[PDB]
């Protein structure tokens, strides 16, 4: 029997074959697999045994040449800097993964015990047997727990992890070659941009320093020497993907500055003395309307309720306690204080010790109060916040519907670009679990809110009727220049200004407005269709190259749901899944910006906008124009 | 073909029982990305507007307004606050789609929790009510049951 599994393949007989099969429906691990397989695998499966215990089957970082099953004894999973992190026994098998991801080997495999036999299926076998049948989730464990997750998702892509083993298994798989540049980058992208959210620089600075000076625990002087020099690389090379995904943004994180300039002195240290990163220690040497910084000081007003305000001088990134605190000092009291959020309308939210960077989520018009809890529903609206009174259709009008949609696209562009990929992350996992500023989103987002209101403001501000069907004529057409310069955006917030309560109302305004514009806006307006989950714009956007501004409620709604919808931890493990769905989506935002974009008065106007916010006073406003 | 609509403000748990009415949190992954991710055949089929995370942009939900047949004014029953903000929703939904009656429920929210509790059941039931719970799964089929009879 055991002669007969030691035979080469080639050199077994039809009755060899025979029994074997027999065999092979009473092993446990391949009991989920056919009789078609089966009768394969007769004719492949080598029986492999050693008698020593210690005795050594696979190295980690070795290539994966075979996938094993254990038919007697045990064996220790040893991993660098860890010892044995588990014990496989009777029945169990191993070596799946760097034989199927072909990637090296994560552990080392050794013997428990005395005399382990073996049943043995190398590649080229593995692959036209077994690599689709054989599905079985991959189980990576350390003291029986799961510690990493991967399945057929053809490679097994991680689902769910411990932070560490995640970072190690990221790490592990770098391909230092340079024709894999842009391969080994888009691997990594999901951990360097994600890793906000479950494995903080607090932790994973020590984790990068940690392993960039593990040390293998065998083999020879040599293969010792470059295991370490390669792992050394690859540390380096996620250093430098992890540096550049943050770009200005490492100045707010001191504990992240602090690591890279000591990891610098590292890498420069040990280049000089092994003569080694003569590509990769450049790159690091270079690292060693503008976007907002958390850091950056804001000279901001706080309002009390009788309308004389404080002016505090605080970071963006300040939290409502800090500004709680900063008011109190320049009014010198030390009686309970609360921030309160208060719209052109009247409406109030009060605002948790524990929110950060509030000053960018107001509205248009809205203001921050200061007072104790018992004057709450005392609070009244500031006359500054109800907004414009006379129109400014004798200052736009004279100007291009060409050069207004040009000048918006320029500025928006200008705004979009200032909001970072990770903004996007802390705007949906929530500000205050990161203590950092979304201001550069939040404008942004407003603009959006701004421009629509610009239309309702002037459209209700326009007595005439006449000068009335101009301006609704007049702002379909910078919607179409918009559309037509791909900025999506403001382009919807014009159509939406237009189908605004306040401006459908006025049936005598659009009557009068000619059929060839009254087609070109229900064209628009049929884009705007919810249904089918948005089918109407997600198509349209899909079609458009790169140099592009996309509908950004849309985006953050997708952002919402993919939150709210999936789990962050599954079975105390990182959800990676989610965490790949959020990547997508930011990387989304990252195609739209992948290209660039191709009269001061006119840029002078539109970025000086002067809106009316309150809707009460907008409706009624219309209900004058047209009873 | 019928289009249903969730209302409310922030934190309250439309996301919540948006998702776990066309799919459910857990069991499967949601992308909200695909064509049929607000879509659930239940016979008729449904697609639920929800203004979740859109509440700052006030045109996208007078947007669904319009499109909309059906209406949930959904509130946690641990804010105050939020109790009081829907007032104003009922209001502006008669004024979108210009209508005299218009086809709603209300919906009293987070209704597993009760040593956080500020609202009683009492309030909702003057201005359809239930109190439903997104998280325990209680009376979360229900909501959208009512709206397409109505
Ligand atoms: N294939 C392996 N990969 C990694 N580590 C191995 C491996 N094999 C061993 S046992 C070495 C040994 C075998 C027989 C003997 F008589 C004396 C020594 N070890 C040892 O087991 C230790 C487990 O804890 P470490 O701090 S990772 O160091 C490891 C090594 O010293
Ligand atoms: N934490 C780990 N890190 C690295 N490798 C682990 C790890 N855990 C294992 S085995 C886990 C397991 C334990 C008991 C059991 F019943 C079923 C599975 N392994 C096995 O050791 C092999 C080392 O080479 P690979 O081709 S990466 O496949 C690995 C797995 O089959």
């Amino acid at each position: 029997m055991r002669m007969i599994l030691r035979k080469p393949p080639g050199q077994r007989t039809v009755d060899d074959l025979e029994i074997i099969y027999d065999e092979l429906l009473h092993i446990k691990a391949l009991s989920h697999l056919s009789t078609t397989v089966k009768r394969e695998l007769a004719g492949v499966l080598i029986f492999e045994s050693h008698a020593k215990g210690g005795t050594v089957l696979f190295n980690q970082g070795e290539e994966g040449t075979s996938w094993y099953i254990i038919l007697k004894g045990s064996v220790n999973v040893v991993i660098y800097g860890k010892g044995v992190v588990c014990t496989l026994h009777e029945g169990d098998d191993f070596g799946k993964l760097a034989l199927v991801n072909d990637a090296p080997r994560a552990a080392s495999i050794v013997l428990r015990e005395d005399n382990c036999h073996f049943l043995r299926v190398d590649k080229e076998d593995f692959n036209r047997i077994l690599r689709d049948v054989e599905a079985n989730t991959v189980r990576l464990k350390e003291h029986d727990q799961d510690v990493l997750v991967l399945e057929k998702v053809q490679k097994y892509t991680v689902m769910s992890g411990t932070p560490e083993k995640i970072l190690e298994h990221f790490l592990e798989t770098i391909r230092l070659e340079p024709s894999l540049n842009e391969a080994t980058d888009s691997v990594l992208n999901d951990f360097v941009m994600m890793h906000c959210v479950f494995m903080p620089n607090t932790q994973l600075c020590p984790a990068l320093v940690a392993h960039y000076h593990a040390q293998p625990s065998q083999g020879t002087e040599q293969e010792r020497m470059d295991y370490a020099l390669n792992n050394k690389r690859r540390v380096i090379r996620l250093v430098l993907q992890w540096a550049a995904m943050y770009g200005d943004l490492l100045q707010e994180d001191d504990v992240a500055m602090a690591f890279l300039e000591e990891f610098y002195v590292s890498v420069s240290d040990d280049a000089r003395m092994m003569a080694a990163f003569k590509e990769q220690l450049p790159e690091l040497e270079k690292i060693v309307r503008q976007p907002i910084r958390g850091s950056d000081e804001v000279l901001f007003k706080v309002y009390c309720i009788d309308h004389t305000y404080t002016t505090i001088r605080v970071p963006v990134a300040a939290s409502v306690k800090e500004v709680i605190s900063a008011v109190a000092d320049k009014l010198g009291s030390g009686e309970g204080l609360i921030i309160v959020k208060m719209n052109s309308g009247g409406e109030k939210v009060v605002l948790k010790s524990n929110d950060v960077s509030v000053f960018t989520t107001l509205t248009i018009n809205g203001r921050l109060f200061a007072c104790p809890r018992e004057q709450f529903d005392s609070l009244t609206p500031l006359p500054e916040q109800e907004g414009p009174t006379t129109g400014t259709v004798g200052t736009f009008e004279l100007m291009s519907s060409k050069d207004l949609a040009y000048q918006m696209t320029t500025y928006d562009w200008e705004l979009f670009n200032c909001v970072h990929e990770l903004e996007l992350i802390y705007h949906t996992f929530g500000r205050h679990n990161f203590k950092k500023t979304t201001a550069n989103l939040d404008l942004f987002l407003r603009r959006f809110n701004e421009i629509q209101f610009w239309v309702v403001t002037e459209v209700c501000l326009c007595s005439q009727l006449s000068k009335r069907v101009q301006l609704l004529k007049k702002f379909i057409k910078i919607a179409a220049h918009c559309k037509e310069y791909k900025n999506l955006n403001s382009f919807f917030a014009i159509v939406m200004g237009l189908s605004n309560v306040a401006v459908s109302r006025l049936a005598l305004t659009w009557e009068k407005l000619p059929s060839k514009f009254k087609k070109f806006y229900a064209e628009f307006e049929s884009l705007m269709d919810p249904s089918r989950n948005h089918r109407a714009y997600r198509l349209t956007a899909a079609k458009l190259e790169p140099p592009l501004i996309p509908f950004m409620p849309l985006l953050i709604k997708d952002m919402t749901f993919t939150h709210e919808g999936n789990k962050t931890f599954i079975d105390n493990l990182v959800n990676f899944e989610k965490m790949r769905m959020i990547a997508n989506t930011a990387r989304t935002v990252r195609y739209y910006r992948s290209q660039p974009f191709n009269h001061q008065d006119v840029r002078s106007y539109v970025r000086q906008l002067n809106v009316i916010d309150n809707q009460r006073t907008l409706s009624q406003m219309s209900h004058r124009l047209e009873p | 073909e019928y289009k249903l609509v969730v209302l409310g403000s922030g934190g309250v748990g439309k996301s919540a029982l948006t998702v776990q009415f066309v799919q459910g949190i857990f069991v499967e992954k949601y992308d909200p990305t695909i064509e049929d991710s607000y879509r659930k055949q239940v016979q008729c089929m449904l697609e639920i507007l929800d203004t979740a995370g859109t509440e700052q942009f006030t045109a996208m939900r007078d947007l669904y307004m319009k499109n909309g047949q059906g209406f949930a004014l959904v509130y946690s029953i641990t804010a105050q606050s939020t109790f009081n903000d829907l007032q104003d929703l009922r209001e502006q939904i008669l004024r979108v789609k210009d209508t005299d009656d218009v086809p709603m429920i209300l919906v009293g929210n987070k209704c597993d929790l009760e040593d956080e509790r500020v609202v009683g059941k009492e309030q909702g039931q003057n201005l359809a009510f239930l109190e439903s719970s997104a998280k325990s799964k209680i009376n979360v089929n229900e909501i959208f049951y009512d709206l397409v009879r109505q």
